[PDB]
């Protein structure tokens, strides 16, 4: 900060592509369809 | 993809043995994971058609990287992540 | 030979019989009868050893087929007596080859499977496997509706 | 040079009419009309004695011209050999045509089409399949002409004539079929083609399916000016399947080449049974009587263990077989081709999944909205 100073970053709205970079990343995240997701006793007898 | 698509990957085929085309969407609408992919080949046809350059869809997924999810998944801020468990799985199974 | 070994199903004995009875007339070379089917005390332990091969080889199939099978029923398809089934069925497990249980009262016979305890592969070959098919649908269905929507 | 021409010239009426204008084509020095109008003299039918006193001037044509595609010197020549009878002197020059000319266009696969074309009178099976498999090795790029494809399904059919995998004849009328859409051939031809094709295509097994392309409209355009009983059995191993008074009218017509075949074609109908009445009806209703079997596929209880199982090898159904009642159990099965019925009998039983599980799949969401707000 001696011969210095930082300066401030804020974001000027991008929210059209900061909107469907939500909606790529989630909806790549659920499930790849929401389908595709949607050992037995034992993983319970493993919980148990 | 209109039928002139056939000429822009033939030219550059110098540059790539199989150039890949990715169709993208600036407008997030339906029906699901967005954009698409093809490849370049021909399968003729079985009825008898001079050979036949169609590009077949090939499956897009969308991928992650270190250090680059600093300012994208920042920015964001408002999702509730997830909840594994709970809710995460039984909204999938309405949709 | 090989056809027996291949894709099985069944056959008559008698007829594999037809086929290798003329390798006693046949020849030329004579020899590989002579070796086999030429001694006496060689050629009746290498008959019921041939036996051995397209019995055991019916069996091999029928344990993947099993689920059941009745007592009755095997007679016909090994194409001999209920009797020498169970002395094929007696060799046959002491080798512990094909797991079976065999029940002489009702006449009810089987090979494997253990009992049926399965509960995990039971669920998940249903819910994993199938339903990947299942779920699999609209992910290849809008690779093919832009094939067709496309063109038309 | 150019009296060579005017000897030739009347070759009776009409022929002056368009030599006039051939002897002006070579000293305008124009290559193309030239090419046309010797090609439309070839696609003019002679002798030919014409063509084979040109075919030594047409040989000097391409030294010093160099640049005119093979192709018209290939469908030249094929009208030549014609009048010299003899294969052996043409492929001696049919290969000085294929070194001489070297371009980016292939030389090769229209050479060695015409090269097994005139190799029939061999006859065929030793050196054939050898300047057969050359073809599509470089006919695989780039077969945009797909013109030669058909010249390279001549020879392919020819191969299959010493018998020769009949299964494989089916196979390999793909690629005739695929060849060129538009027939281009009197359909008199074709349907003396389905003719044997029919046959042919159903005596050998080796292909397990066979009706899967069987719908196709450009083979069943000759199979309406074909023999209709033909078709009616096809339908049978098309769909079918029993219909046992059809699967016996192929061996009502048509008597030769079907006694080897006779029963095995009676085991074809026994397996395809097998895969439709668990695909026709919506089950399950899966494991099934054996007394259904000796209905239908008509076989007696000591035969059904081969019948049932020798289809778990092929592939349509891989059910084991319950022994005890006898029953034959099936699972997965094997779809083949489809029908007007069986679109309006899909949404009937297809969509009756999507209206039963969206109804309930509402009360999921009604009850259980509340608790996850």
């Amino acid at each position: 900060n001696r011969h210095y100073y930082s300066i401030t970053i804020n974001y000027r709205k991008n929210e059209l592509e900061q909107k469907m970079l939500l909606n790529l990343h989630k909806k790549s995240w659920m499930e790849g369809l929401t389908l595709q997701d949607y050992v037995v006793k034992e993983m319970l007898e493993l919980a148990k | 993809l209109h039928k002139n698509d056939i000429a822009i990957n033939e030219l550059m085929k110098r540059y790539c043995p199989n150039s890949v085309l990715v169709i993208i969407d600036v407008k997030p609408k339906d029906l699901g994971l967005p954009t698409e992919a093809y490849i370049s080949v021909e399968e003729v046809h079985d009825d008898g058609t001079p050979t036949s350059k169609t590009f077949e869809h090939v499956t897009s997924e969308i991928g992650a990287e270190e250090a680059e999810e600093v300012g994208v998944e920042h920015l964001l801020r408002d999702i509730k992540d997830t909840t594994v468990g709970t809710l995460s799985q039984r909204i999938t199974n309405q949709v | 030979l090989l056809k027996l070994f291949t894709t099985m199903e069944l056959m008559r004995w008698s007829t594999l019989v037809e086929d290798y009875g003329m390798e006693l007339r046949k020849g030329s070379l004579e020899s590989p009868a002579t070796d086999v089917f030429g001694s006496t005390e060689e050629g009746e332990k290498r008959w019921k050893d041939l036996k051995n091969r397209v019995v055991e080889h019916n069996i091999r199939i029928m344990a993947k087929y099993y689920t059941r099978i009745t007592m009755k029923r095997m007679a016909q398809l090994l194409d001999l007596s209920v009797d020498e089934s169970e002395a094929f069925l007696s060799n046959l497990v002491v080798n512990k080859t094909i797991f079976a249980k065999v029940d002489r009262l009702a006449g009810i016979i089987n090979f494997q499977r253990p009992k049926d305890p399965n509960n995990l592969l039971n669920d998940w070959s249903q819910k994993l496997n199938s339903l990947m098919s299942l779920v699999n649908k609209t992910t290849h269905l809008i690779a093919k509706e832009e094939m067709i929507h496309n063109l038309q | 040079v150019p009296g060579f021409l005017q000897q030739s010239q009347s070759s009776g009426p009409g022929q002056p009419a368009v030599w006039h204008r051939l002897e002006e084509l070579y000293t305008k020095k124009l290559w193309h009309q030239l090419t046309l109008q010797v090609l439309d003299f070839v696609q003019d039918p002679c002798f030919a004695q014409g063509d084979g006193l040109i075919k030594l001037y047409e040989n000097f044509i391409s030294e010093f011209e160099h640049r005119v595609n093979p192709l018209s010197l290939v469908e030249i020549i094929l009208h030549v050999v014609r009048q010299m009878t003899d294969p052996n002197v043409a492929l001696t020059f049919l290969e000085k045509t294929r070194e001489k000319v070297k371009s980016s266009d292939e030389a090769v696969i229209l050479c060695k089409t015409a090269i097994g074309a005139l190799k029939l009178n061999i006859g065929d099976l030793q050196v054939t399949k050898e300047t057969i498999e050359d073809v599509e090795e470089m006919l695989n790029n780039l077969p945009g002409v797909t013109s030669v494809h058909s010249r390279f399904y001549d020879l392919s059919s020819k191969y299959y004539q010493t018998i020769g995998n009949h299964a494989s004849y089916y196979k390999d009328a793909l690629r005739f079929l695929g060849c060129v859409d538009i027939k281009d051939l009197p359909v008199s031809e074709q349907q003396e083609r389905a003719f044997t094709l029919g046959l042919a295509g159903l005596l050998g097994e080796g292909v397990f399916n066979f009706g899967e392309l069987l719908m196709h409209p450009v083979l069943e355009s000759l199979r309406n000016t074909d023999r209709q009983w033909l078709i009616d059995t096809l339908y049978a191993f098309n769909s079918g399947n029993v219909e046992r008074f059809q699967t016996l009218k192929t061996a009502w017509g048509q008597q030769p080449d079907l006694a080897a075949n006779e029963a095995q074609l009676l085991r074809k109908i026994q397996l395809l049974c097998l895969m439709e009445m668990t695909f026709t009806r919506p089950a399950n209703h899966r494991q099934l009587t054996f007394e259904e079997i000796a209905k239908s596929a008509k076989i007696t209880v000591n035969e059904v263990e081969l019948l049932v199982m020798k289809a778990l090898s092929v592939g349509l159904v891989k059910g084991s077989i319950d022994e005890v009642d006898k029953r034959v159990h099936m699972t997965w099965v094997q779809p083949r081709v489809l029908d007007l019925q069986q679109i309006k009998g899909m949404k009937d039983r297809l969509e009756f999944w999507c209206t039963d599980v969206k109804s309930m799949e509402m009360l999921v969401e009604h009850q259980a909205h509340d608790i996850l707000t």
